[PDB]
C-alpha cells in the first residue's frame, strides 16, 4: 500500500511504514495497533 | 506472481485450416463436404483430429461433428517466445456465416 | 529513438519495430506550465488505419523501455484489431488495478511497437498487411496534476 501511494502521487521519498512495530522483547503485542496507525497516517496524507 | 497479461484475440477460420492441411493428410473444402455429409447417410472427411465426421457414441449418430486440433493452428508462432511461455485460452466465441 | 528498424535480440529478427521518443512529441507545450508540473500517462490506445484481409487480425506489441517503477506486466500492450485498440478485453477504469502505461511521465522514455512475422524474404504472415499500412495512431490519455 506504500508503493501504491508512491506511484499515484509521484513521491518516491514518502515513507510511512517504519521498522519498529515488532518488539521481540514484549513479543510484539502492539504490532497490529502500530501498523493500523501507520495505515491511518498514510490515507489521511493521501486525502490531503 | 499475478501480472497483467498480453491478452490477444485471434480469429480462426475452419474452412482455411481444412483446405490448408498437408498433402497426404487429405485436405478438403468445408462448404462442399458438409453438402456431402448431410445428403447421404454416413461419411467422413480429413484425417487425425482435423476431421469431419459423425458421432461415434450412442444417440449422436445424426450429429455432424467438425473437429480441429490446436497444435495445427500454430497460434504460438504469431508472437515471439520472449514475450511469455505461458499462453492459455480466455474465451472462445463462434460465428457461423 | 525515432527510428524504424528490426529486433536486435534473439528470435525477433523478423519483427518490424517502430519506435518513438516521448521528448520529441512535445506534449508539455500543449498547455501552460501554470496548470501543473506533474503530467503522467493514464492510458494509451492504438489505431492502425490499414487495409485488412477478410477474416484477419493484427499482431502488434506496444512496449516501453524502462521497467523501473512500473508494475508487473504493465509495460507492454497487445494490439489485436487496431481500431481504437487497447490491450484490454474490457477497458475498465474502475477495476482497481493500474492500466498499462499508467503513470509513465510525459517527457521521458521511448515507446516502441513491434510487428512480429513482418519480413517478406522469411515469408512472414504479416508481410502482406504492412504494405497497406498508412499510419500508426497513438491515442495517449494523460492527467495533469
Amino acid at each position: 500500500a506504500e508503493q501504491a501511494y508512491r506511484w499515484e502521487l509521484n513521491d518516491d521519498s514518502a515513507r510511512f511504514i517504519k521498522p519498529g512495530a515488532w518488539q521481540g522483547t514484549y513479543a510484539g503485542l502492539l504490532a497490529g495497533e502500530t501498523l493500523m496507525l501507520s495505515l491511518a497516517q498514510m490515507e489521511d496524507a493521501h486525502l490531503k | 506472481r499475478d501480472k497483467r497479461a498480453l491478452e490477444v484475440e485471434r480469429t480462426v477460420s475452419l474452412a482455411e485450416v481444412y483446405a490448408g492441411l498437408p498433402k497426404d493428410n487429405g485436405p478438403f473444402s468445408l462448404a462442399q463436404e458438409i453438402d456431402k455429409l448431410v445428403s447421404q447417410g454416413s461419411g467422413s472427411a480429413g484425417s487425425g483430429n482435423n476431421n469431419l465426421a459423425f458421432g461415434a457414441g450412442t444417440d449422436t449418430k445424426t450429429s455432424l461433428q467438425a473437429s480441429v486440433s490446436f497444435a495445427d493452428l500454430k497460434i504460438r508462432e504469431d508472437y515471439p517466445a520472449s514475450l511469455g511461455k505461458i499462453r492459455r485460452i480466455k474465451q472462445i466465441s463462434v460465428t457461423l456465416p | 529513438n525515432n527510428n524504424l528498424a528490426f529486433g536486435a535480440g534473439t528470435d525477433t529478427k523478423t519483427s518490424l519495430q517502430a519506435s518513438v521518443s516521448f521528448a520529441d512529441l512535445k506534449i508539455r507545450e500543449d498547455y501552460p506550465a501554470s496548470l501543473g508540473k506533474i503530467r503522467r500517462i493514464k492510458q494509451i490506445s492504438v489505431t492502425l488505419p490499414a487495409l485488412l484481409g477478410p477474416y484477419q487480425d493484427v499482431q502488434a506489441i506496444l512496449s516501453y523501455g524502462d521497467k523501473a517503477g512500473l508494475a508487473n506486466g504493465c509495460e507492454a500492450l497487445a494490439v489485436s484489431h487496431g481500431m481504437n485498440d487497447s490491450g484490454q478485453f474490457q477497458l475498465d477504469f474502475n477495476d482497481g488495478k493500474f492500466l498499462p502505461f499508467e503513470g509513465i511521465a510525459i517527457d521521458q522514455g521511448t515507446l516502441t511497437l513491434s510487428f512480429p512475422n513482418a519480413s517478406m524474404p522469411e515469408k512472414g504472415k504479416q508481410a502482406t498487411m504492412l504494405k497497406t499500412l498508412n499510419d500508426i495512431i497513438l491515442h495517449i490519455r494523460y492527467t495533469i496534476k
